[PDB]
Parts: C-alpha cells; structure tokens; sequence
C-alpha cells in the first residue's frame, strides 16, 4: 500500500483494501487471461493497468476483443491513406458509370 | 465463512454479488463475497452458482440471494458491515428453508 | 507523478487530448506531406 | 492537369476531405 | 475546392483520365 | 461506335455528367 | 450529348458491349 | 511528420484502436 501511493500508480489503492491477488504478465494477452477467469464466476478481476493504461474490468473487456498490434498498426495505414485511395476511387467512379449503365443496358435483353 | 458452512447452504439456488471496486464503502460486500466464495460453503451444496458482478459505473454495491422457498433476498450494503450482511443471511436463509 | 483514473461503461465518451492534437497535426498538412507521411509509415510498418 | 495535381497537393487533409465530399455530392 | 471543381469540370473526357493516371502515378 | 468514343472523348466533364444523367433516367 | 444518346439507344448488344470493351481499354 | 509517427509509436493498443475509428469516421 505505501508503495503504491507514492507510486505512479496510486489509483488502484482503493481496490487493495481486501484481499488480494496480483496478475503478472510480460509480453500480454489478455483475452488468454479472461478466458481462464470466465470458467470460474466467482473469481472476480477488479482493476488492472495494462500498457500504462488503468482499467476496470470492463476495459480489459474491451482491449480483450482487440486484434494484436500489428493487425491494428497494419489497418492504421489504410485508414490514413483512405482519402487518397477514396479520391483516385471516386474520380474513377465517373467512367464505371457509363460501364455498369450499358452493361445494364445489355442486361435487360 | 465458518458459521455459514454449519448451516447447510443447500437451501440456495443462486448467489451474485453486484459491486463497484474504485469507490471506498465497498469492502463490506467483498468481505461478504470471499465468505460465500471459500471451499466449506462452496461444497456445501453444488447446485448452487456464485456470480461476481464487477462494473466500475454502477456506483452502489448490492448483494442478490435467491432461493427455493421461492424467496429473494436482497440486502443493499451501503452502510453495512460484513458480519451484520452474514448474520442476516444465516437468520434469514436458515430459519427459512 | 500519477496515472489515469479509468473512465467506463455508463458513462464514457470521453477520448484522448493525443488523438485529437494527432488528427489536428494531420489535418493541417498540404498533400506532399500526407504522401510523405504516408510514405514513412509504410516503411516502418 | 498540372496545375490541377499542384493545386491538389496544396490543400490541407481536411480540404481534400471536403473535395472528396462534393465530388462524391455532384458525380 | 471549388476552384478545382470548376477546372476539372471544363476538361474533356481523355484529360480527366490522364488526371487520374497522373494521381495513381504520384500518389498511388 | 468509334465516332462516338471521339465524340464521347471530346465531351468536357460537365457534358459526360449531363450524358450519363439523361442515360440514367432510361 | 443528345446525339450521342440517339447514337447509344440505336445501338445493338453486341455493339454496347464493344462500345463497353473500348471504352475500358481506352481508359 | 516525425513527432506523429513517435506519438502514434508510444500509443497503448486501446488507444490507437480509437485512433483508427476516429481515423475510419473523419476520412
């Protein structure tokens, strides 16, 4: 407790004032970590700090249905590059027009 | 947890205990939860289930007890003290079932 | 120094200041740095 | 063309966001 | 903005194309 | 079907824009 | 662009449909 | 261009997940 209060960390205090059990983990996953805490119900996760971001169960909720960090760092330079894709997408979009119009005229006979 | 397994917890059907972990009143009721949660009352009984309710929100910890009498109990911990919360459960649960 | 406080379900809709002063930084940007800044995090990752 | 591709390389993101949006708008 | 809109909406049909050649050429 | 891909290639974007919404309405 | 629509609704299958292959090919 | 690259580099999972739906809204 006084370590934790002149801690970084000092929000978690009030969630020591019971007992207590401190999950470790190096190189995270933590949806493999509510996965063994879901077969048993009575086995309650309180807080927790995961990549210096402090969370209540529901935020451990939340970073479990996550992708991995390099699916997430692999979409981030889609959705950056959308506006330029999106531009070239839709200055193209003005020739597919005639395209799927006299396709849908050749499709009616 | 002691004078909960003398008294046969196989009257009950199902135990949740809905409570906020961040605010300060709330070590009454996880006081509660490790007295119903250990091994003499757990084995006590099989058909019974014991669910933790954990949300950072809902800002008032309660505890939920069902059981076959037809009968709901639900004792609002606020002010309330772990062993009036269990005194209450033994004289309420006990003498009714 | 100290850490978050830890926002949740009820009531969040509160995002990051760092988020919001990336995407201003990004959108103050003229095109040849965007596909410059493109470029640079194509590389990296 | 030219001047049309340096007039676009000019603009802030959100300016060729609402370009995008009035290209999208009229055709 | 407008003024793009109104340049690119006074080319023929080969120089829009060209327009967006260019783009995918540079941009990509 | 070749003059018309010259006379459709000379057309200016607001024409194609009118040509293609005139083709639209069927 | 009325004559062009003239042009297009006189046209056959098989001359749209190589009308739709040109002017993919041409752009 | 560099200070974005660092601060999207220090950024917890959750966080750059936000990012890429803020980023997936705005554009």
């Amino acid at each position: 407790k006084p370590f934790l209060e002149e801690s970084k960390y000092q929000n978690l205090l009030p969630l020591f004032v019971g007992h207590n059990l401190l999950l470790v983990s190096e190189e995270p996953k933590v949806k493999e970590m509510v996965r063994i805490l879901k077969g048993i119900p009575f086995l309650p996760l309180l807080g927790g700090c995961i990549d210096d971001t402090i969370l209540s169960r529901q935020g451990f909720i939340n970073y479990s249905k996550l992708p991995s960090l390099a699916l997430v760092q692999g979409e981030l330079v889609g959705g950056l590059t959308f506006l330029t894709a999106q531009t070239y997408s839709m200055l193209q979009h003005q020739p597919r027009q005639l395209t799927a119009l006299l396709d849908q005229y050749v499709k009616q006979q | 947890a002691a004078a909960l397994a003398r008294l046969g917890l196989r009257a009950v059907k199902q135990v949740r205990v809905q409570f906020c972990p961040f605010e300060k009143n709330v070590e009454s009721t996880r006081t509660f939860l490790q007295a119903v949660s250990s091994e003499k009352v757990r084995c006590t009984n099989l058909n019974c289930s014991v669910i933790a309710d954990v949300r950072h929100d809902g800002s008032e910890p309660c505890v939920d007890v069902l059981f076959g009498d037809g009968h709901r109990l639900i004792m609002r911990g606020a002010h309330l003290t772990a062993q009036e919360m269990l005194t209450a459960f033994a004289s309420h649960i006990q003498a009714r079932g | 120094e100290a850490l978050a406080g830890a926002p949740l379900d009820n009531a969040p809709k509160e995002y990051p200041p760092k988020i919001q002063q990336l995407v201003q930084d990004i959108a103050s940007l003229t095109l040849l740095e965007i596909s410059d800044l493109n470029e640079l995090l194509k590389k990296t990752l």
